[PDB]
């Protein structure tokens, strides 16, 4: 998580000067984080991608579209890797309602 | 094999087989421009300590 943590750090700087190059928010602004715990580490890459959903949402400020949740790796270049368990997953996240 | 990839030839416990060595910068480098720290690497594959 470490990994994933400052991988996601840094493309999100690089995501932010790509696409909005006057804000300088990821580039220059400290900000303070927090992950739950509970996961098994090997999953945990699966929740990089809404590392950066949150450090991007936070960053424009703009809070993230209702009822969806997303999972995924990520290499300092925004492609996906394959995740596994998916078949336990679904069923607790449908207990919940969640639908995107 | 683009770079940092390779075929290994690897003696299994019955026969051989063609493992692909993969290898990848796994955090950004560029932590500081002036930064001194070296490249800690964090192996996978079942790691021994040997």
């Amino acid at each position: 998580m470490k990994e994933s943590a400052r991988i996601a750090y840094t493309f999100a700087r690089a995501f932010l000067m790509q696409h909005a190059p006057a804000n300088d928010y990821l580039v220059t602004s400290h900000i303070h984080l927090h992950v739950p715990e509970g996961a098994t580490p090997k999953d945990g890459p699966s929740a990089g991608c809404t590392i950066v959903t949150a450090l991007l949402s936070l960053a424009m400020g703009r809070p993230v579209r209702q009822n969806l949740a997303m999972t995924g790796e990520v290499s300092l270049t925004g492609k996906i890797l394959p995740v596994g368990g998916i078949k336990e997953k679904t069923i607790a996240a449908k207990r919940a309602g969640v639908t995107c | 094999t683009p770079p940092g990839v390779v075929m290994g030839l690897a003696w299994t416990a019955m026969g051989g087989s063609t493992l692909f060595v993969e290898t990848s910068l796994r955090r950004p480098q560029d932590k500081d421009a002036k930064g001194d720290k070296d490249g800690s690497l964090e192996v996978t594959g079942q790691l021994g300590e040997v």
